[PDB]
This record gives C-alpha cells, structure tokens and sequence, in this order.
C-alpha cells in the first residue's frame, strides 16, 4: 500500500479531471438510487392518498425531481465515462514520461539486468498496471464510500437507527468482504503465478529446441508434460473463479439481507410514526438501488494487489543510484579532441588477477588509433567508459587536456561520437533513425549521406520515408553497420569511437567500410578496437596488446621492422 | 463488411468447442430471470399489506420466508451460472491452445524462429487467455439480455399492459440507437485498440535503445516524442470515444425514463387522472411495485453488457492475431512411409535440388553435389549463403523442389520419424531444452547405461567443469542454459550428439562464438566423431579443414567450388579469398 506513494504524487498534475471524474461517477450513482427511491416513495404516496387526495398531493416538486435526476444520470453516466477515460491516458502518457526519465541516468549499468528484454516488455506490462489504479480500484472505491454515506446521511433525517443499519451493512461490506476475499485468494494466486511462469519457461523451451527435440524424438513427450502443467494452470484457474462466483453470490445475499431488513424495520415505524405509509417504499428502494455501488469493490480491491505488485517493481528500477554525475556548467566543444588515457583499465579484469595495471595510450589531436585486442579474451568496456556509461575506478581519462568528468553531459554527446556493436534500429521512419544524430538537419543532405556511405538501396522505394524497425524493412550486418556510420557521420564529432566494425562481414563490405572510415573520418580522431587485422596500414599508431596490458605499439611499418608480437599475426595463425 | 465481423464470427465458431456449457448458462439465466421476477412480486405482496392494509409484519411471516428462500435461490443461479460460465472459456482455451501448439509443430522450427520466443509466448499464453472473458462472461451476458427482459415483460403483462409496453417500447429503440452510431463506432473502437498496442510498442522501441539514445544525447528529444505520440492517441481516441459513449449515455436515458414513465403512470393512476392500462379490474399498489421493482432488471443485463466491453474488446484484438496465424498457409515438408534399410553411413545426392522456406521463398539454388558413405564434407561461404538451409532441409525441417536422395531413396519419401533416428545434430545455437545438464545430454535417450553417460561426457569433456558446478551433473541448466557458459554449454550439446550412433552428422558452425578452450574440446571431440560416418560441417576455421576430404564453397545458395585444402587453397578462387578474409581474426 505504501508502495504506491510515488505514483500516487504523479495524480497532482492532474488534479481536477481526476477528481471530477469520481465526482461524476458518485453522481450519477446516486442519481440512479434518488431516482428509484424517489419513485418508490411516489407510488405509495399517491397510493394511500387515493382519488380524495388528487387535488392536494403538489406532485409538481417530484416532478421537478424526477426530470433533475434523469439528466443527471444520463449525461453523468456520458461525462464519467468520458472524463475519466481522458483522465486515464493522461496519467499513462505521464507514467511513460516519469518512468523513462527516470531510467535513462541509469541506461548502461542499472538497468542491464539478466535478459534485459524480457525485463523491458515487464517494465511496459507493469506501467499499463500502475495505469488501471485510477478506473479499476480508486474509482470504484472511493465512489462506493461516498454513495454510502451520502446515503447514509440523507437518509438519516428521516430514521437514525434504518439509515445506519442499511449503511452499517454497506459500510461493512465495503471495509470487510473485500479484504476477506483477497486474503482467501491469495494462496490460489501464488501458485497461478508460479503455474504460469512455469508454463511460459516450459513452452519457451519447448518452441525454441524444436529442432533439437524432433531430431532426438523427444518433441512428444516434452509437449506431454507442457500440457500437464496447463492441465495443473487450467486448475488454479477454475479455483480463483470458484471464489469470484463466491462473492457474487454473497454480493447478492448481502443486498438482500439489507431488503429484508429494510421490510422487516421500517414497518416498525420509521422515525417517531407508528405506521409510516410512503416511508417503507422510501427504505425499501433505497436498499434495492444503492448496492448497485458495491459491485465493483470486491475486484477492484482484488486488481490492488496486482498494481501494487508492480508498483515495486517499478519502484525497484527506477530508485536506483546513478553511478555517473555531469557539472552543471557551460563549456565550449572543441574542434580538435586530444585524447590521452593514463592507468585506465582497458578491460574488465580476467581470472581476478587485480595485478593488470592500466594502460597509458595517447592520442593526438588528428590522428587515428586502432587498438588490436585478441577475440574472446576479454569485453573491451573501454569505449564504455569513454563514454561515462561509468566512472573508472582505475585511473584518469582526459579528453582535451582536461578530466571527462569535468564535462557537461550535452558537451560529452557533442565531443564523442561512438558506434556500437549493437547498433539499435528504432521503430521509425529511415528519416527518424538518422535525425537521432543531428536533429537539426536539411533533407537533402540527409540524403547524401546515405549515397556517401555506401546506401543508396534504401533511397529506392519510400526513401527516407519507409518504416524500418518492426513495421518493416529489416536491415542486415552489413547494411546496419554502414547506418551507424551514418550516425557518426550527421553527429559531427571531433572524435569517434569505433566498437568492432567490420566484424562477422564480408570481405567486400569490410574493404567498402574501413576505406569509408580513411576518407570520412581525415580529419576526426578515431579510437578503434577491431582484433581485424585488415586495413591497418592506414592506421597511424597501431596499439597490438593482450590481457589488458599493451604489448607495443608504433606505426604498422614499425611493427612489422621489429619481428615482434603484431609480426606473428601477419607471419604465423 | 468490418474487420471486426469476421472476428466476431470467428470467435462464435470457436465457441461451438463448449456448446453444453454455454447452453446450461443460457438456462441458468432464464432461471434467474424467473427467480426476479418471484423476488419482486413477493416484495410488491409484502409492501402492499403493510402499506396499503397496515397488516403487522409479524402475519407476514410466509410471504417474508417465500422472500427469503428466493434470495438463496438468486445467490445460488448466480453462483452456478458463474462457475458454469468459466468452464464456457476454459474449454475453449484449451481447445484453441491445443490448435496453435499443433500449427505451430507441424510447421516446425523453419517457422518458429522466424519470430521471438517472446513473440510466440504472447500468442499461446497472454493472447489466448484474452478470450477467456468472451465466453466466460460476455457471451453468456449478451442471451441474458435478450433471454430476462422479454421475461419481465411477458410477468408484467397480465397484472397491467400499459406498464408491459413502457418497458416494450424502449426495446426496439435501443438496439437502433447502439447499431447506428455503435456499430459505426465499433470498427473505429477496435482500430483504437491497434493504436494504444502499438504505442506501447513506441514505448518499448524507446526503452529497447535507450543505450543508443544516451550516446547521441537524445534523452531529452524522446521525452517529447513519448508526450507527442501520448497525446496523438488521446486526441485521436477520445474523438471516437465521443460517439461510443453515447450508447452508454443512451441506454442510462432509457432506463431513466421508463422508471419514470411507470412511477408517473401508476402514481396518477392511483390518484384517478388516467383509467387505462389495466383490465377494469382496478390498479392496485401490488401492480405499481411490481413494475417498478422490475424496471431496472429489464435493463440491467443490457447495462451489464456494456460493463462486459473490454472483454469482447481484448478478445476481438486476440482474435486478430489468431485468426491470421491459423489461416497462413505454409509449405510442410511432404513426408512419406519409406525406411531406411540399415544404419550403416548413408550417400547424400543433389541433383537441382532447390530449398524452400515455409512461406515459399527460395533459400538455396541449385545445388548438385554427392557425398559418398562415411566421408567427411564442410560447408563454406558467407553469411546468409544458405549453409545452414542445406543442413536444416537434410533434417527435413525444410522441403525443396529437386533432388536429394539418402542411400538411394529420395527424402521425400523417408518417414521423418524413422529417418532422424539416422541422424544426430548439434545447430548453430546449443538450445538446451531439458530441466538438468545430465537430462539434456540423455536427450536422445533417457533410458542409457550410467557408463554409456559417463563415455559421452567424457569424449565431450564435459566432464572436467562438473566440478565448477554447484550439483554436478544433475544441475538444472535453467532459462535458456544461463547457468552455465555457452562454451560449456556447447559441450552439453555435443555430448547429446554423441551418446547416440547415427548415419550422418550435421554439423552447423559448432563453434562460432565459443572461448578459446571450448574451441579446443568442441572440435577435438567433433573432428573424432566425423570419421565414424557420414559428416557435413558448417564453419568458418578455414584453417583446421586439411584432413576434410570434401570441401564444397556455398554462394548465393549455390555450391560455386569443390575440392580439397590442399588444392583449394592455392587455386586463387572463392575459398582463397574466404582463407585469406579468415587469417585476419586473432
Ligand atoms: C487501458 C486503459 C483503459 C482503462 C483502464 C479502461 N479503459 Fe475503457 N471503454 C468502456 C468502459 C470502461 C470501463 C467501465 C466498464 C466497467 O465498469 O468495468 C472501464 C472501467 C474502463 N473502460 C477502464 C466503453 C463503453 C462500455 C459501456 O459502458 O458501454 C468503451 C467504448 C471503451 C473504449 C475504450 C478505449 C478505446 C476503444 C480504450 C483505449 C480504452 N477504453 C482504454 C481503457
Ligand atoms: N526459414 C526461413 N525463412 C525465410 N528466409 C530464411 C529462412 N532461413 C533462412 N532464410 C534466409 O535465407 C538466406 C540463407 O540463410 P541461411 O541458410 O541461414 O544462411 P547461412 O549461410 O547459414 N547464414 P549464417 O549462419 O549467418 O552464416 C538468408 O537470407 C536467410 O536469412
Ligand atoms: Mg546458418
């Protein structure tokens, strides 16, 4: 319940349409029992007044009523469902905003948790969760309570003791049946929880090595025991509606206990009269109408717990320390970028040695870098913190003579362009998924960067225009790596970090790209981590290392003079 | 006509599945409706003596128990049609489940990895159960909604006809007024439904990069796209929102009105004004209550309907994706009776063959090679040559248009039941599906000697990381084999390749992506497999493929070169320029 404080301070931007939208729900509630019971009370009015009392019954000001609470309840009923409804994708579009800006601090490092997309599409499930607290628990909630006691209240200036023994009823079937119900529930929605993790963990592992159970003739008996635990899931099921149908049927037997009663009191005499003509209608009809309230409170409490079981999960992400800090303060980007490394961990310690001092690498103020590393050694996780995905623990990166961390987070993206391995194809127009480097740019020379590097098949049909992504026109290795340097390219940098390009490619595509990077890149620092041998000779500086610790280094022809570790590549494997 | 009619009428021909049970909850329903219409006139008897006559609720006992024993009995219809109406959608679910699980079997794993594991849970799991409040509650709602209110009417008709045709006025009114402008806002509901799906796939895109959008300093320009794309669906939903509610509006109008209209006829009735309506026999109070207890049942099954929406609504968004999927159509593999003689090596032939994906596209041309009893092939090229479609269509997961016959026999004709008993395979992705390391390598048969397991394990060296296990053998691999490497892991995959003899071996890149060490042991325990029957090899260590007989060079689908290392590497063609692109990796 306290889990749901964050998103509940979220409300206040809107305030009024959230409120209005229980206000017009609790009127038109009680419009619908004011209307009955107005009706009822009429009937046997005019019943025990007979034709004597045609002339002097003044059924003008129930006619003024019964027209009032018509109005009410039809364009109060229209108006809830509107406002309401308007109000729920307001607070969605404000759960989206508030939840994405608060994981993108923590983008590299607190949100890579095991599976990462599998997390994501229960982080999008749990934001639609927190989205149904306003119509399927507080709504129906707090317009229950509020019906109840305006009821309660007004129909207390007739009779103390019926008007609190209807709302005395009420009241504790709205505090007491739905807590009783919940915790009855909630051994049979544990195991339904673990049925169902059970079956998709099962099912995943039945679709996913179907070539592997076909081939072994194991594709039968492994879909036998994923349809018993659907038989044991179908089970739990069938056990949580043999509960709802419970309190329906209880649901009713309290609204009828509450009729009986009303018949039985109020023929007793309602308030000081012995025998109160039209008052008995009046108690009786109310107690018909006003548990039309009550039927939503048992599911609403039950949807409860779900929304807060992904308040916390939500609130696990999201209140997270971000390991990196940027000043506040205003700095000039350069146009050249001396990058110089100095006792930096160039990657991630292996075997737990704790012995590898960090590397020393310099680079000018124009010059090209390829640091060649061994395959599968180890992650690199130096352009990572080169980019202050995180600070490092080893020793100091100065970019410009001066420390990164002394660098604006707007003025770090605009001295830094990066390509990554796992270049992202947004969901978007080809259009949308090049303006993410430079947002401000002409369509044309939008377009001549795809001719320039090498992509003019995507200029064919709905150029610029098409959908990549999902909706369509997937790109493969070597079409999604010359995007990415399509990125680096409208994101003018002084310096460019290139992570593994031209790897798993062709020799042709890898020849088309790393000749792009020569002419593209002159007058750029680059800072390339390949352990591809291949285009090198352009290279200046070549650093040739293993196990986090440089080797030598020099010029390719220097390398290659002195018959050292870089001739053995060439010469030996 | 509407996308939504045929998915409506798709969902009513999946419902014929329980028609026993949708049946019994049509009756329950007509029960309930007889059980209200008892429950109201023992009210309207009880309040006519005691407001009318002043009779003491103490004579009033055996109305008052009449009142009392059927409200137990409205409790108990409620309970029954409740319980009823789930077995109505379990059911079907089960039914539908069983469908997509043998679609989606038949059409085997050239179809399943065309899209996510996650994309094939979302369909079986999630998007199945959607339906379940159709036939659960919607459907069953939908006939007590016409079943109940011509009920009430046809109890109310002989004590009074004019309280009878208020009620049967607005009948026929309604149903125009929600199929007017409802159905013309009922395909535009269902089209808003697509729209907030896909912008919460807006969203998920923006959380799936959020690592390239840090790079670029684009967090604050997608906050923005986030509000823009939020508020373009609110302000497009909730112009159609403004025609659907009106059917809620409407039908709160109606029963507004006709509860006004029986208090305003009977009330002046009482007082003499009107003198029609009744049979001469004169209104009682007794007839005013009945008709008025009754006025808001004879719309409540309507007005429960519309709270009952989401559930036609996500089961008609469920029935998209269902329906589409039960109704591509793809090409099997024929399969047919033949066996194979013995399990001696068997002689792969190729004579135009062609293979072709389930949807129908080409994958691999012409291939015509020939590899002999017991020799050892390797498969080279560049990425998507079709190397592996040649590897999946021999395990007869792909079907092609040409020739390739297996000792002689075509493999059309094999029983792919008897024919994969002749073959072992390791893939491209280890896919460990079993619950333990020590059930996945008995895969091929779990029924093994303790020492026939041991020997697997050993010639894989699997055997030499049980240790660095924390249960041995017998420790479960978990989601996806996370708990162990997938270099380890690919040794799992080996040992279940090898527990069993086969007649020929495929072998899809086994080791692409693996450390250094799991390099060394995958290929030593794969290169002393190769030599006990026939073997064809996927990979790219153009280095190692020196005492491989058979070397064929896959482009373009087609197999542009064969021969051996020694005068493959020197020719100066396809495979030197794949050897010398090779030497560059370290
Ligand atoms: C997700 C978020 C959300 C949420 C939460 C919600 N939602 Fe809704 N609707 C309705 C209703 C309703 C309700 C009440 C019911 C009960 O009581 O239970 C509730 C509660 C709710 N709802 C809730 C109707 C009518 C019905 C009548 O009355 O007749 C309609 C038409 C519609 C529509 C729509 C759309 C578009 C299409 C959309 C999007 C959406 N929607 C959304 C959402
Ligand atoms: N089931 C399928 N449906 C449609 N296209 C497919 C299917 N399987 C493969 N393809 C495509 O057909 C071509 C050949 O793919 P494939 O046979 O996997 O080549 P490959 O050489 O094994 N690839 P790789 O393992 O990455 O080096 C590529 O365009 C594939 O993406
Ligand atoms: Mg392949």
């Amino acid at each position: 319940m306290r889990a749901l404080l964050p998103y509940l301070a979220l409300y206040k931007r809107h305030k009024w349409m959230l409120s209005l939208g229980i206000v017009l729900a609790i009127v038109t509630l009680l419009a619908s029992i004011g209307l009955l019971t107005l009706s009822g009370w009429f009937l046997s009015a005019s019943a025990v007044a007979g034709v004597a009392g045609l002339y002097s019954f003044n059924y003008m000001l129930p006619a003024a009523g019964v027209r009032g609470a018509a109005i009410t309840r039809t364009a109060g009923r229209y108006f809830e469902r509107l406002v309401s409804h308007d109000a729920t994708f307001r607070v969605l579009q404000h759960l989206r905003i508030y939840t994405f800006s608060k994981l993108l601090p923590l983008s590299p490092a607190g949100l890579a948790r095991y599976r990462q997309g599998e997390l994501l599409n229960r982080v999008v499930a749990d934001v639609d969760t927190l989205d149904h607290l306003y119509l399927r628990v507080i709504s129906p909630l707090v317009g229950a309570f509020v019906v109840i006691m305006v009821v309660t209240i007004g129909l207390s200036f007739l009779d103390f003791t019926l008007a609190f023994t209807l709302g005395g009823i009420m009241l504790l079937t709205l505090f007491l049946m739905p807590p009783l119900f919940y915790r009855a529930g909630k051994s049979t929605g544990q195991n339904l929880t673990h049925l169902r993790g059970q079956y998709r963990q099962q099912l995943t592992a039945w679709l996913q090595g179907q070539a592997e159970l076909t081939i072994f003739g194991a594709s039968d008996r492994y879909r036998t025991q994923l349809e018993n635990t659907e038989i044991q899931w179908l089970e739990a099921q069938r056990r949580q509606s043999e509960l709802t149908a419970l309190s329906q049927a209880i649901m009713l037997l309290i609204g009828a206990l509450a009729v009986i009663l009303m018949l039985w009191m109020a023929s007793g005499g309602v308030g000081g009269n012995a025998q109160p003509g039209a008052l008995i209608a009046l108690f009786v009809f109310c107690a018909l109408a006003a548990f039309e309230a009550l039927a939503p409170v048992t599911g609403a409490f039950q949807h409860l717990g779900q929304v807060i079981a992904s308040a916390v999960r939500i609130s696990d992400l999201t209140d997270q320390k971000p390991e990196v800090t940027f000043p506040d303060t205003q700095t000039r980007v350069a146009d050249r970028v001396s990058l110089t490394l100095r006792d930096v961990q160039f990657t991630y310690p292996e075997q737990s040695q704790q012995a590898l001092k960090g590397i020393s690498l310099q680079v000018n103020a124009g010059e090209h870098i390829a640091i060649l590393g061994r395959t599968g050694c180890g992650k690199s996780t130096l352009l990572q913190q080169l980019t202050r995905a995180w600070d490092p623990q080893q020793g100091e990166i100065l970019l410009n003579d001066s420390p990164i961390a002394s660098l604006n987070e707007a003025a770090l993206r605009q001295t830094i362009s990066v390509v990554p391995q796992r270049v992202h194809l947004f969901s978007a127009t080809l259009r949308d998924n090049l303006l993410l480097a430079s947002p401000g740019s002409s369509d044309e020379a939008l377009s001549e960067i795809l001719r320039r590097v090498g992509l003019e098949k995507l200029l064919e049909d709905a150029g610029l225009n098409s959908w990549l992504g999902e909706g369509g026109r997937q790109l493969s290795g070597g079409e999604l790596r010359r995007l990415a340097i399509a990125r680096a390219l409208l994101h003018d940098a002084p310096l460019v970090l290139l992570d593994e390009p031209t790897e798993g490619l062709d020799a042709t595509t890898e020849s088309q790209i790393l000749e792009l990077l020569a002419e593209m890149m002159r007058e750029k620092t680059v800072l390339m981590v390949t352990h591809r041998l291949r285009g090198l000779s352009r290279f200046q500086q070549i650093i040739v290392m293993d196990n986090g610790q440089i080797i030598e280094q020099g010029t390719h022809a220097e390398l290659l003079a002195r018959q050292g570790r870089y001739y053995q590549f060439k010469q030996g494997l | 006509k509407s996308r939504q009619k045929e998915l409506t009428r798709w969902l009513k021909q999946q419902s014929v599945i329980s028609q026993r049970w949708l049946n019994i909850s049509r009756l329950l329903g007509f029960v309930s409706g007889i059980l209200i219409i008892a429950q109201a006139w023992f009210m309207a008897r009880i309040l006519q003596h005691m407001i009318m006559e002043n009779i003491p609720r103490e004579a009033l006992l055996l109305p008052f128990t009449l009142l009392v024993l059927t409200f137990v009995l409205r409790a108990w219809v409620v309970w029954l049609r409740e319980r009823v109406g789930y077995h109505a959608g379990q059911h079907i679910r089960f039914a539908i489940r069983r469908q997509v699980l043998d679609r989606l079997q038949q059409a085997g794993p050239a179809w399943i990895q065309g899209k996510p594991a996650g994309s094939w849970a979302t369909l079986v799991l999630e998007q199945i159960d959607d339906m379940h409040d159709y036939y659960a509650r919607y459907l069953p709602q939908m006939a007590l909604a016409v079943s109940v209110p011509l009920l009430i009417v046809v109890a109310i008709f002989p004590s009074n006809w004019a309280a009878a045709l208020i009620l049967l006025g607005t009948a026929p009114l309604i149903p125009l007024f929600m199929a007017l402008v409802g159905m013309g806002a009922a395909d535009a509901n269902r089209r808003n439904f697509l729209a907030l799906a896909r912008l919460s796939g807006h969203f998920l895109d923006r959380l799936r990069g959020m690592e390239t959008l840090r790079i670029f300093g684009r967090g604050e320009a997608e906050i923005e796209s986030i509000r823009s794309a939020s508020e373009d669906f609110r302000q497009r939903t909730m112009e159609v929102l403004r025609l659907a509610f009106l059917s809620s509006g409407i039908l709160e109008f109606f029963t507004s009105l006709s509860i006004a209209l029986v208090a305003v006829y009977f009330g002046f009735s009482y007082l003499g004004e009107l003198d029609f309506g009744h049979y001469d026999t004169g209104v009682t109070l007794a007839a005013g209550f009945l008709a008025l207890i009754l006025a808001p049942e004879f719309f409540q099954p309507l007005r429960d309907l519309g709270t009952f929406y989401h559930a036609k609504a996500q089961a008609v968004g469920a029935a998209d994706s269902l329906k589409t999927f039960m109704e591509t159509p793809l090409a099997h593999p024929q399969r047919g009776e033949a066996e194979l003689a013995s399990t001696d090596p068997v002689t792969i032939e190729a004579e135009e063959l062609f293979i072709t994906s389930p949807e129908g596209k080409t994958l691999a041309g012409p291939l015509n090679f020939t590899l002999p009893a017991g020799q050892r092939a390797v498969l080279v090229g560049r990425s998507g040559s079709g190397k592996s479609s040649l590897l999946n269509a021999l395990s007869g997961f792909l079907s092609y248009q040409g020739s390739l016959r297996i000792n002689g026999i075509e493999l059309r004709d094999l029983s792919p039941e008897s024919w994969r008993k002749h073959l072992s395979w390791v893939g491209q992705n280890p896919q460990l599906p079993a619950a333990t390391l020590r059930d996945n390598v008995l895969l091929a048969r779990p029924d093994a000697s303790e020492q026939e397991l041991q020997a697997a394990l050993d010639n894989a060296w699997v055997s030499e990381f049980l240790p660095l296990l924390p249960q041995g053998v017998d420790t479960p691999v978990g989601d996806q084999a996370a708990r162990l490497s997938v270099g380890q892991a690919q040794r799992v995959a080996v040992a279940r390749a090898l527990l069993n003899p086969c007649s020929l071996l495929l072998l899809d890149e086994p080791a692409a992506s693996l450390d250094a060490h799991s390099e060394q042991r995958v290929m030593e325990a794969l290169n002393a497999a190769s030599l006990r029957q026939t073997t064809l090899m996927v990979t790219h260590q153009l280095e190692d493929l020196a005492d491989w007989d058979v070397i064929w060079v896959m482009q373009d689908g087609r197999i542009i070169e064969q021969g051996r290392y020694a005068e493959l590497s020197v020719a100066g063609g396809p495979f030197a320029t794949l050897l010398a692109h090779r030497q560059e990796e370290i």
